[PDB]
């Protein structure tokens, strides 16, 4: 009900159980594209390097789901407990 | 200008085939047309459909304002005759001299399905096919082709409009809105041989990319079925000629019942479509869930485009590797 | 391009006010209208003349198309509905679902006076002010709005004409000129809030600036009042939407007495006003003694053209500093 999380600038903070992984990112200052703040437009899909996630979009393709190489911040969360994002 | 090259090795259709015979007296063309903002020409020779570029080699005369001459497209100035290929064979001044080997113009894949004329500006991925009606050969169906219709906007905005569910309830009142069924679903969708596919509750669209649409309504198959074709031909970047073949099991009734029908949606359409600015969709657009047929179309398009800067093999790929979402078998 | 910027930061007139009542039989509006290239849609929700941008933040339809629906404007296209704010309070498609909050459109500053509706589009330097009207309020005047009258030239120019005193023995021989009157005044002019001031013997020009001209007429013909109210909106790079309101005391005739007679005036101005080239007057035009109006006019565009470059109180330095040439006290 918690979750770390780090980048390649380093930057690393937690996603209170109350937040968005988005909202979490811009609390923290991430600038992060969003537009459709549930799971469609795609705008705000950003790239993953480690961590175990769980989508609820309706933009990435199955394969892209398993992969753990992509995620929609807006909707979808990490059940692991750290996350990094290539950013 | 090169964000639309991708569109080139794609099929297209730019004239009905009553177009192609109605516009010369010999009914063999040639017709000029317009597509992706190239002109080329259209002319029977032969039995073949053949498409050049509507500019002869000799001083850039239009070939549309020629003649066919057997199986030869002559230019209407001093004559020179050209073949299916595209190179010349007759040069009326000096009959006896050598043919230059520079007097050629440019020919293009043409080949007529379903009653139009498709062209193919670039075959060198060698992974296109003309898109798929479904309705062709069925024999239990009565197949009417609408002239060409034309809109100021886009092939993808036109697209769109087509495969649209929220807006019967605003643009269509009268004639496509059903109240009970008044708010539109999220569907599952496919990509399956170059084409989208998804289904409604029954409405199966079966959309080979990236401008052509074929949708089936069937009636719950108690009544009998209904199919609806319609392609967007890219003439420039603002502008359309739009293409409605339908096909119905039901023959009985008159074609101008359907035809008025069709022609009345699209003018509840066409003002509204127009409208839209900038003609391309920009990435400032705000979607909401109901949009996710749009949003996938967008991503597709995407691909096509970088696949295309990658190179052949990586546009086969985009185009055909299948993206299931659904349940349905392939 | 941005050389109109600094334009931005005035009250313009877009319309009057019939014009939107008429434009769409609710008499709510919407109506389309532009202003210095911008393509903006005015409508009356609840009891506010609102001005958004004419592009709908879904899909790009113009707004103008909608319909005014409760406080709010509504979309052609799939009923998205604005508030006062430009923010969308309705989604059609998805009710049980929340609006993003992109999902805005720009929202101007927009308000009625004198019957027409003003919108300004920049409002960050916050120091400008709806034009002078001297004849609003004042209960011994019957005001009359005339219809919006066009020009293929700038406001600019437009200006210049309406202030112009050496033109009307050749555009105007046998409507304004005065044989005995023939050569013009060099006059004092005065800048005070923002407003040009200059008078001729009488003739009173208050000009707000940029391109409002307020002249008061105490007649040679009467001991009795006439005003001149005209406003020159810059719709594009190459034209004008012009406005007049007059009011007069001897109130008595018809409307269309005085109605013909301004018309036939701008009727003789308007064929050449329109040849005048380039659009915008370029650096060598030579200048004489009486054009000292024109002279003073470029002078100060120019100064506050640099003023809004330098920012915001520069600006507001060069419009309101007051600067004084005759004997006159405010
Ligand atoms: S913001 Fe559009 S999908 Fe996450
Ligand atoms: S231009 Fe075609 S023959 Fe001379
Ligand atoms: S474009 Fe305006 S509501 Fe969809
Ligand atoms: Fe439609
Ligand atoms: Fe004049």
């Amino acid at each position: 009900e918690y979750e770390v999380e780090l980048k390649k600038t380093g930057q690393i903070f937690t996603v209170s159980p109350g937040s968005t992984l988005l909202q979490a990112c811009l609390d923290n200052d991430v600038r992060i594209e969003a537009s459709c703040e549930q799971g469609v437009c795609g705008t705000c899909i950003t790239p993953v390097v480690s961590g175990d996630l769980e989508h609820h979009d309706t933009y990435l393709s199955k394969k892209e789901r398993e992969s753990g190489k992509w995620i929609m911040p807006c909707v979808s969360r990490c059940k692991s407990k750290k996350i990094v994002l290539d950013l | 200008n090169d964000e639309r090259e991708y569109l080139r090795h794609f099929w297209h259709p730019v004239c009905t085939v009553t177009e192609l015979e109605k516009a010369h007296p010999s009914s063999l063309g040639p017709l000029a047309v317009k597509l992706l903002n190239e002109q080329l020409v259209v002319a029977k020779l032969g039995d073949e459909y053949v498409a050049m570029r509507d500019r002869c080699a000799h001083r850039s005369a239009k070939l549309s304002l020629g003649t066919v001459s057997g199986n030869r497209l002559q230019c209407p100035y001093h004559g020179w005759q050209y073949d299916t290929h595209g190179a010349c064979q007759l040069v009326p001044a000096c009959p006896n001299s050598p043919i230059p080997n520079k007097a050629k113009v440019d020919r293009f894949d043409c080949e007529e399905r379903y009653g139009l004329i498709w062209i193919r500006l670039d075959s060198s991925f060698d992974c296109t096919e003309i898109p798929y009606f479904s309705a062709a050969n069925d024999p239990r169906l009565r197949i009417v082709i609408q002239e060409p219709y034309w809109w100021d906007a886009t092939a993808e905005r036109r697209w769109e409009n087509f495969t649209d569910f929220s807006h019967f309830a605003f643009i269509h009142p009268g004639t496509l809105f059903d109240p009970n069924n008044a708010e539109p679903p999220i569907v599952p969708m496919d990509r399956f041989n170059g084409q989208f596919r998804f289904v409604y509750d029954s409405f199966s669209y079966t959309c080979s990319m990236p401008f052509a649409i074929n949708l089936e309504v069937s009636k719950y198959s108690s009544s009998s079925l209904h199919v609806l074709f319609n392609v967007s031909c890219p003439v420039d970047s603002h502008t359309t000629k739009n293409f409605l073949i339908f096909a119905r099991e039901q023959s009985d009734d008159s074609d101008y019942l359907h035809i008025a029908f069709n022609d009345l949606v699209f003018a509840e359409d066409k003002p509204v479509i127009e409208s839209q600015w900038p003609k391309d969709a920009p990435a400032d657009e705000v979607s909401v869930v109901a949009d996710k047929v749009s949003i996938q179309y967008r991503k597709w398009l995407r691909e096509l485009k970088e696949a295309h800067k990658e190179g052949s093999q990586a546009f086969r790929s985009a185009l055909l590797d299948p993206v299931i979402e659904s349940d349905r078998s392939y």
